[PDB]
């Protein structure tokens, strides 16, 4: 559904996923920062698009980035 | 006599506006005694109206067919009291406001937390600057020549 | 098991879990008389092909509508009766 | 049990925190990195539940804030009584109140605004007020301007006293939480002690001061000839000359021989036909009975002694069969939360303001109120608006309870849980009945409009084409007109004359509330009112219930009460917050109260108000064009809006010219509001950043970074400008319309 | 007959062409290949 | 191949008097996201479907409506009650997909064993304009 | 007796007296909307007859020609037209919701937990039989209401 992307300007603060209410994100090891971790987005099918991840990305503009795309029943957040 | 407008000192409908407003204020004047506060205030407003109309007559205002003063902005020397002299009077004050504000923001720019000086206005600083905008048309011109008016990108 | 003490996730019986229930869908047999049922069957089997039913419905309904509106006179709808009144001359002569 | 638990010198009186703005909050007490900070300095200013976590400091803050509000109201009443004393024609209005316009404000002659000082009457140039203070003062037996100045000075004194009281009860000796939580004593006192003794003391004024003075004012006596009020207290012969029951004193009272008090404590219901207001003789007896009732009601709750109902023991006693534990827990969620109490008191106070509006036109309690059509209209409209606003705030604060103070772990309630469980059923049936009412109340107007436009007036829903008569309201009307008799003897007449069997109270040339006939138009507009109320309750109740969770956002409480959205996801989830629900309910309250006051103005001007000549032929202000034109929207546009807005727009060069000025201005402010409600923050931030480039080019970059308004702030600005503009439009339109033709 | 063309085309168009169009378009919506 | 799924058994559900925010027909034809947690005591918690529920001492089980409901519940559990939780996805066919940690560890601790996807090795301004990917399925951000 | 549906608290409904009671559930279970095992044609016949009368009601007395002599006839004609349209929309519904031959999408379970047979109404041919019954019953109920308004005008209200 939605296309979440994490760019290399990350600082590995783990606020994107700790804010993400649908388990879309997960921190993985990395070698590009002092924290040695970066966020990944495997479960984009569960992505609703609420952008709580990028409302908590403390960078110049953003590192995590949500692109609104094909909306399915779970990206639209429907219990019916 | 320009733009098809007769002056107000020799207009008929302007005097008619005068007479009509005076009769309107006199109709509201025959309901009180001529020595009480309402009648005195009405007579004061009446003299205010009459002097107003006579002053608009004596300044050479141009009253159209509707009988109201139509201001000329084109730049006619007779009608610089309409726009150009009060326009300069405006721009002098407006640039005063802008220049004292700009010199204030530049004054607090070298502060640790400048924003608190925009909330809590440093009245001594501004008051020392508040008269520095009296000379804005020359200080701003030099800041434009010296390069201090417009900032550089870096 | 769905019938255990406060267990509602019988993973085998997912119908009872998800709520798939004919809440009032009685499986009781036909309460109608057989003869009138056969009568209705034989007299409504023409309306068994949904596509032919739709074509018949649209075309026959449009035909009946055009027939009613074309054969009806002004007694049943004033638009056909016509003015039956002289026309008023508009403002400024007629313009 | 109950006590005076109060701690001394908790907070220091100092300007040190005045100098540091935003001290109350953590994120705000560090500096304005942005401009939004200042909007957050005012937004959170009175959000004391967010400043602290303990209820003690919050209770002290709101207690002293109430003291500040009372100081403000005492200062406001000081202004009103003073302006009446000095800048008014009240001393002249008493002579000829049916023809002199009550005025209490004069403007300063500077820029031509002295036209506003008009010929109100009484040899006085001012503004025709529509507050009804003059009517109160005639009901309070003032008969002077000295008494008004003394009242203003005393009110200023009480304002200063309340200011000192707030300072004392926050900074010097602030009560702790055990004092506020003793709601038993609070109710025992506010019932018996505020409302009981207050009504008793006003009954004393009504018996000793208002009644004897109005017995002369209504009997053609000039106010200069009337004896002063204290002369009735000092000399009882003058008081007894009109009410001889005072010669016996309190011996009729204490011996229970009250039958010899009916000269001044009456039950002759109806309006005094000499002035159009209710009988003050009935109002004295009223406030007396209310004193007895609130005095016996304020001895209901146990405070310290073995007697009295513990409110926990009342609530826990009520436990429904399939309603669960019932009202258990409510004493702990009402006494440990100010927002719940605020919501409850706001809802009831608002509906009470509306009931005041409704009972102040149909039973005019003050002399020369019903004939001051401007005062009557303005007071009804005012109190209706206040009631709608208070109800909408009750919704907001119910939502704030549900987000913040609601705790099913510690402060549990059963009935609230049961309401949250089937909240979808509540909102579904409300969302249905709103559509049903919308259709069968407004589509009827559309049907009438179309049938009248197709030349089919025999097919409308009118009093001539298709009968939709209010049979139930007609039955209540006819049985309240024939109520004096078997059901309510000893009343001598109906309690009101807004019913078909009543009569006309001719006061001067005016009519003053003859019966109100209910036809099909009243049916249609009353169902429109039910419709608008039901939609407002839909929006507001939905916000309250789904304040915490929905199928869309199940963690809405963690996002807060006042948040814009949770992103464009889920198709978009704008305005899921209860704040945004109440922001919409504001608009729907506006539509509701606007059509309500339109119904009032038109039904009054067409079927009630007017002028009755000495021959008896009453001619109404419009001409009875309500039941024929208020069945279609084009009548409201033509015969109400277009026609009655021929005195606000033609009032240019008149004394009513500020009304047309604010007509256009409130129009403007409403439309300006549409810039906020329609737009979004992102456009304005991008524009602001462009003009910030233009500023940084000239070394005029402000450190308080220019930020476009927050989304919720854009919505707040939109709804407040929208409401202010629509409401000031209506205020100007009503006041000019009703002062001009009067 | 020219005065009777309103009696044929308006009930034809404004009722049947919605029948045909909305039906065929609902079928085109609810389709699978 | 280091953390196996847990395959939730027929555990008891919390004590709850029933609400209207529960499972609609979405569960009857699509997934409905069971959650499982393990309580130290019989305590009371707000349900994401509105209303208060009484969790049971020991393992619990809740089939609420969707992913955000169970994850909001689990975050409230982990923060307020300090309790391990894991939730699933129950398609109507019968399969039970394990989803929340997918590694035995919550998705904040950067624990190795998870491949990075949705990962553009550039700053966010260095994406090509749409004209450079006009008439191509890749929109702007997949190169 | 407001306990949840089938005692299942996490299903969005409740067994309140209005839904699940001996009288109202019985009434909702012995009427042609919920007679699952029986064929849908008789169900649709019953439904159409009832709604044909219910529609002829507010067309004769309430309408454009209610006061005329053409009140009953033209009102019944408009009711038959609305019935034809209702069968029309029912038909597109049966075409759009389920295609030709799939099994029934109705629940195969009941409150007591019995794996009952699915309601063949929800199938294509079943819904088509239901629509045919609805059309036949509705035109028949329209003309029978017209007949009763014709021959038995006096007991009914005119006003
Ligand atoms: C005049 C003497 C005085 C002084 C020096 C203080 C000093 C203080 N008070 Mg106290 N207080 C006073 C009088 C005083 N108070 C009175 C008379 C009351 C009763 C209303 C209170 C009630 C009170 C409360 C309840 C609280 C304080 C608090 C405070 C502290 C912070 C206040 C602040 O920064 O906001 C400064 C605010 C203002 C200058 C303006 C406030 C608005 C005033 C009261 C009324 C406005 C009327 C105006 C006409 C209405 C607007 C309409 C207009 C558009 C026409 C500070 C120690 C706070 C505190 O210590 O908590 C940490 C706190 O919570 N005070
Ligand atoms: C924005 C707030 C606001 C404003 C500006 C006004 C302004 C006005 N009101 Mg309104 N009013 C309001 C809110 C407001 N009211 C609310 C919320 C209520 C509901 C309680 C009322 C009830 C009310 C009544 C009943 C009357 C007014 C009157 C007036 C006018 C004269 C003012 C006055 O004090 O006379 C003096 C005030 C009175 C004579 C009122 C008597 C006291 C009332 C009946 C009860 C006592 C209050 C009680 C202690 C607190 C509530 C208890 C709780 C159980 C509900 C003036 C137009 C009076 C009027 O129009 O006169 C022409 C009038 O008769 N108002
Ligand atoms: C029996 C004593 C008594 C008397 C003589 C009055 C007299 C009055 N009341 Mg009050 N009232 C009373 C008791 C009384 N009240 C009590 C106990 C209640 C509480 C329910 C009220 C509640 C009340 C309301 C809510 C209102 C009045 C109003 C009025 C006035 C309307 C005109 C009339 O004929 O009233 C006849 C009064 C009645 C028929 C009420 C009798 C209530 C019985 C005794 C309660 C049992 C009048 C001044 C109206 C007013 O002031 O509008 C301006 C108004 O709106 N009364
Ligand atoms: C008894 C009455 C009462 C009380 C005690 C409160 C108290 C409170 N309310 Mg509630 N509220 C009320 C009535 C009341 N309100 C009503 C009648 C409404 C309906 C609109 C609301 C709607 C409401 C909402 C929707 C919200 C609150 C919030 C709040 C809290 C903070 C408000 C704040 O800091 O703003 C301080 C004051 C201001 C910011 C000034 C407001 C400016 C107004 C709109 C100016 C324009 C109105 C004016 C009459 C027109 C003249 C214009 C002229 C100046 C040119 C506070 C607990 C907020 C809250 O709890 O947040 C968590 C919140 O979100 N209230
Ligand atoms: C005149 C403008 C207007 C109209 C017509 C509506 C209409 C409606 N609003 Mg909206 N609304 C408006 C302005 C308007 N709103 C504005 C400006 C706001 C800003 C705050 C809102 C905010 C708002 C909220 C927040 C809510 C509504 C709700 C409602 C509904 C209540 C009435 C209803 O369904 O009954 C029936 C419909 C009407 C009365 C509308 C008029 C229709 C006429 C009678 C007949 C139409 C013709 C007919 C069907 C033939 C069709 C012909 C064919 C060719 C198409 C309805 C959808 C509420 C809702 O959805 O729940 C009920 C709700 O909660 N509205
Ligand atoms: C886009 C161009 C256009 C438009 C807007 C209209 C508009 C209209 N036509 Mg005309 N018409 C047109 C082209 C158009 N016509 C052409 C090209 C023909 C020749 C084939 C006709 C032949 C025609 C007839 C014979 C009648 C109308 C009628 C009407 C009215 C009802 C609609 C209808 O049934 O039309 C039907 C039109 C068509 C099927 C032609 C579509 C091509 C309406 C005012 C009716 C009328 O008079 O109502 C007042 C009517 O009886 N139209
Ligand atoms: C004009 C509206 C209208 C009317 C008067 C009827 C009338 C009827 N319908 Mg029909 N129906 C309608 C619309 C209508 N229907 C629509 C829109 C649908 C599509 C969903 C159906 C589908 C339908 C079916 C499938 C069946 C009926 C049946 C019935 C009959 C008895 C059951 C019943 O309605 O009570 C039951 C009522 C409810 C379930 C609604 C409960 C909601 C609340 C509690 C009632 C509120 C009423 C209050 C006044 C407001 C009765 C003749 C049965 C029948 O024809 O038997 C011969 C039958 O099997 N109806
Ligand atoms: C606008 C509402 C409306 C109107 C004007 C009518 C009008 C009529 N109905 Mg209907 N009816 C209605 C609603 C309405 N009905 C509804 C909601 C029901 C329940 C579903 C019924 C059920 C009903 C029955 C059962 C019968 C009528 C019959 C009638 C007729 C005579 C009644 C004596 C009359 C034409 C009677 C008849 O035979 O019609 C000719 C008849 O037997 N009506
Ligand atoms: C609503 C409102 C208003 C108004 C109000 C009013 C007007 C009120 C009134 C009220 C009142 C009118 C009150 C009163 C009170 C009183 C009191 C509170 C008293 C007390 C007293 C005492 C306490 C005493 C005691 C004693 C004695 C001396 C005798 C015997 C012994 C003893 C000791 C018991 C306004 C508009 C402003 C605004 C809005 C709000
Ligand atoms: C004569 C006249 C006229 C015309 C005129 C014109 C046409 C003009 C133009 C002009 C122009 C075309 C101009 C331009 C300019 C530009 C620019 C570019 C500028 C800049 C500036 C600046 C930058 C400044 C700044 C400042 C100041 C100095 C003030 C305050 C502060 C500040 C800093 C803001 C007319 C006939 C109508 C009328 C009469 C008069
Ligand atoms: C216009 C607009 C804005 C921009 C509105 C701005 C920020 C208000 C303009 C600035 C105000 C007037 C502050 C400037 C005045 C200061 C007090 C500075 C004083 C300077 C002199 C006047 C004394 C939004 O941010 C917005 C957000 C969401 C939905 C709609 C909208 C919207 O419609």
């Amino acid at each position: 559904s939605h296309s979440v992307k994490i760019y290399d300007t990350c600082i590995g603060c783990t606020q994107c996923v700790r804010a993400c209410p649908t388990d879309v994100l997960e921190m993985i090891p990395w070698d590009g920062c002092k924290a040695k971790q970066i966020a990944s987005a495997p479960r984009t099918e569960d992505c609703v698009g609420c952008k709580r991840c990028e409302s908590a990305c403390p960078t110049d503009f953003l590192s995590v980035r949500v692109y609104l795309w094909h909306e399915t029943t779970r990206s639209m957040g429907l219990a019916y | 006599d320009i733009s098809g407008l007769t002056p107000c000192k020799d207009s008929k409908q302007f005097a008619k506006r005068e007479k009509q407003q005076i009769k309107k204020l006199e109709s509201s004047l025959k309901l009180y005694a001529p020595e009480s506060a309402p009648a005195l205030a009405l007579n004061a407003q009446i003299e205010k109206t009459k002097r107003r109309f006579d002053n608009y007559g004596k300044y050479g205002l141009l009253c159209g067919s509707d009988g109201l003063p139509h201001l000329i902005v084109n730049g006619d020397q007779r009608h610089w009291g309409e726009f150009i002299t009060p326009g300069i009077l405006f721009l002098y004050i407006a640039g005063w406001i802008g220049w004292v504000g700009r010199s204030y923001l530049i004054a607090i720019s070298g502060e640790k937390k400048p924003a608190m000086k925009e909330i809590i206005i440093d009245v001594p600083l501004a008051s020392r600057i508040i008269f520095r905008g009296f000379i804005w048309p020359v200080a701003a011109y030099r800041e434009f020549l010296n390069g201090d008016l417009i900032a550089k990108d870096v | 098991k769905y019938g255990d003490k406060s267990v509602y996730f019988d993973l085998e019986d997912l119908g009872n879990t998800t709520g798939q229930w004919d809440v009032y869908g009685s499986d009781a047999p036909s309460p109608y008389n057989p003869l009138q049922s056969k009568f209705f069957e034989t007299f409504a089997a023409p309306f068994t092909k949904r596509g032919l039913l739709l074509k018949f419905l649209i075309l026959g309904g449009g035909s009946l509508l055009t027939y009613v509106s074309a054969n009806s006179t002004g007694d049943v709808l004033p638009i056909k009766r016509g003015p039956q009144e002289p026309p008023k001359l508009g403002p400024r002569g007629k313009l | 049990e109950v006590k005076i638990l109060v701690d001394r010198d908790p907070i220091k009186t100092s300007f040190e925190e005045w100098a540091k703005p935003g001290h109350f909050s953590r994120t705000i007490a560090k500096g304005p990195d942005t401009t939004t900070w200042i909007w957050n300095l005012h937004a959170d200013a009175h959000d004391f539940d967010s400043h602290t976590s303990d209820l003690e400091e919050i209770s002290r803050k709101v207690f002293s804030a109430h003291f500040g509000q009372l100081s403000i109201i005492f200062l406001w009443l000081s202004g009103m009584y003073f302006h009446g004393a000095r800048f008014s024609n009240y001393e002249a209005w008493l002579s000829d109140p049916t023809h002199i316009g009550p005025s209490a404000q004069v403007v300063w002659p500077i820029v031509g605004q002295e036209i506003l000082n008009g010929d109100v009457g009484g040899g006085f140039r001012g503004i025709q007020i529509t507050s009804g203070f003059f009517q109160i003062w005639r009901a309070s037996g003032i008969t002077s301007e000295l008494q008004l100045y003394c009242t203003a000075i005393g009110a200023l004194v009480f304002a200063a006293l309340m200011l000192f009281a707030g300072w004392f009860h926050y900074h010097k000796a602030a009560p702790k939480l055990a004092w506020f939580q003793d709601v038993e004593s609070m109710l025992n006192h506010h019932l018996a002690g505020l409302l009981g003794l207050g009504s008793l003391s006003w009954a004393g004024h009504q018996v000793h001061v208002s009644l004897p003075i109005n017995q002369f004012l209504n009997a053609g006596v000039d106010p200069k000839e009337i004896p002063l009020p204290h002369e009735f207290i000092l000399n009882r012969d003058l008081l007894a000359q009109l009410y001889p029951s005072f010669a016996e004193g309190a011996t009729p009272f204490f011996t229970l021989n009250w039958s010899k008090y009916s000269e001044f404590l009456t039950f002759r219901g109806g309006l005094d036909p000499v002035t159009g207001g209710l009988w003050l003789t009935d109002i004295a007896h009223h406030h007396l009975a209310i004193a007895i009732l609130f005095l016996i009601a304020g001895h209901m709750y146990r405070t310290n002694w073995g007697i009295g109902h513990g409110i926990k023991d009342i609530l826990e006693a009520h436990k429904g069969p399939f309603t669960g534990q019932g009202h258990k827990g409510l004493y702990e969620i009402l006494t440990t939360s100010w927002h719940a109490q605020l919501s409850l008191n706001l809802a009831m106070l608002g509906s009470l303001t509306i009931i005041v509006a409704h009972h102040m036109y149909s039973m005019p309690p003050y002399p020369y109120l019903a004939t001051d059509y401007a005062t009557q209209l303005s007071l009804f409209t005012h109190h209706m608006w206040i009631g709608g606003f208070l109800i909408v705030g009750a919704a907001a604060h119910a939502a704030i309870f549900m987000v913040r103070d609601y705790d099913p772990t510690n402060r549990y309630n059963d009935l609230l849980d049961r309401v949250l469980r089937h909240r979808d059923a509540i909102i579904s049936h409300l969302n249905w009945v709103c559509i049903f009412l919308g259709f069968h109340s407004f589509g009827l107007y559309i049907h009438n409009d179309t049938m009248s436009a197709l030349g089919r007036p025999q097919d409308m829903f009118s009093d001539t084409a298709i009968q939709l008569q209010p049979v139930f309201a007609q039955w209540i009307q006819n049985t309240h007109a024939l109520a004096p008799g078997v059901t309510a003897p000893g009343e001598t007449a109906s309690t009101s004359l807004t019913w078909g069997g009543g009569e006309l109270v001719a006061v001067g040339g005016k009519v003053a509330l003859l019966p109100i006939p209910l036809g099909t138009a009243d049916f249609l507009v009353h169902h429109i009112h039910a419709f608008t109320i039901h939609v407002t309750v839909l929006i507001l109740l939905k916000g309250v219930l789904f304040a915490r969770s929905s199928r869309l956002i199940p963690d809405k409480a963690n996002l807060g009460f006042r948040f814009p959205c949770d992103g464009p996801g889920r198709g978009g989830t704008c305005q899921v917050s209860a704040w945004d629900h109440v922001f919409l309910g504001l608009f729907w309250m506006y539509n509701a109260i606007s059509v309500v006051i339109f119904h009032f103005s038109w039904k009054m001007q067409s079927d009630v108000w007017g002028s009755i000549s000495d021959q008896g032929v009453v001619t109404h202000i419009t001409g009875g064009n309500f039941a024929q034109s208020s069945i279609t929207i084009n009548g409201w546009l033509r015969d109400f809006l277009w026609a009655q807005a021929s005195q606000v727009i033609q009032s240019y060069g008149s004394s009513l010219s500020a009304y047309g000025l604010f007509f256009l201005g409130a129009h403007f402010v409403w439309a300006f509001s549409l810039m906020f409600l329609f737009s979004g923050r992102g456009y304005w931030q991008e524009l602001i950043e462009s003009i910030v480039w233009a500023h940084n080019k000239l070394k005029v970059a402000p450190a308080t970074q220019p930020r476009a308004l927050s989304i919720i702030q854009g919505r707040a600005v939109g709804v407040t400008h929208y409401l202010l503009g629509g409401i000031a439009t209506t205020w100007a339109f009503f006041l000019a319309r009703i002062i001009a033709v009067g | 007959t020219f005065n009777n063309l309103p009696s044929i085309f308006v009930p034809l168009v404004g009722l049947v062409f919605p029948a045909i169009a909305m039906a065929s378009l609902f079928l085109h919506i609810q389709k699978n290949k | 191949g280091f953390t196996p799924p847990q395959l939730d058994p027929n555990t008891p559900s919390p004590i709850f008097a029933g609400s209207t925010g529960g499972l609609l027909r979405k569960a009857q034809v699509e997934e409905f996201y069971v959650i499982t947690w393990n309580s130290p005591k019989e305590q009371i918690f707000e349900m994401p479907t509105g209303g208060a529920a009484i969790m049971r001492e020991g393992p619990n089980l809740l089939k609420l409506a969707r992913k955000e409901q169970c994850l909001a519940l689990g975050t409230r559990l982990r923060s307020k009650y300090k309790i391990t939780y894991q939730f699933y996805r129950v398609f109507p066919n019968g399969e039970v997909q394990y989803l929340h940690p997918k590694d035995g560890v919550y998705p904040e601790k950067a624990n190795p064993g998870r491949e990075g996807v949705g990962l553009n090795m550039r700053s966010i301004g260095k994406n090509v304009s749409p004209i450079e990917v006009k008439f191509t399925g890749k929109q702007s951000y997949d190169l | 007796v407001v306990q949840p549906i089938n005692g299942d608290p996490f299903i969005g409904s409740l067994e309140t007296p209005v839904t699940s009671s001996p009288l109202i559930a019985w009434y909702l279970s012995n009427l042609p909307g919920y007679r699952t095992a029986v064929n849908p044609l008789l169900r649709g016949v019953e439904v159409g007859l009832a709604h044909g009368f219910f529609l002829v009601g507010p067309f004769v007395k309430a309408g454009p020609l209610r006061n005329t002599a053409y009140a009953g006839s033209a009102g019944s004609l408009a009711a038959a037209g609305l019935v034809v349209i209702l069968s029309m929309c029912l038909t597109i519904y049966g075409i759009s919701s389920f295609k030709e031959g799939e099994p029934s999408i109705a629940p195969s379970l009941t409150l007591t937990g019995r794996k009952k047979q699915p309601d063949q109404l929800q199938t294509a041919d079943g819904w088509a039989k239901f629509t045919g019954g609805f059309f036949f019953g509705g035109i028949s109920g329209v003309t029978w209401a017209y007949f009763l308004l014709y021959v038995l005008d006096l007991p009914y209200f005119v006003k």
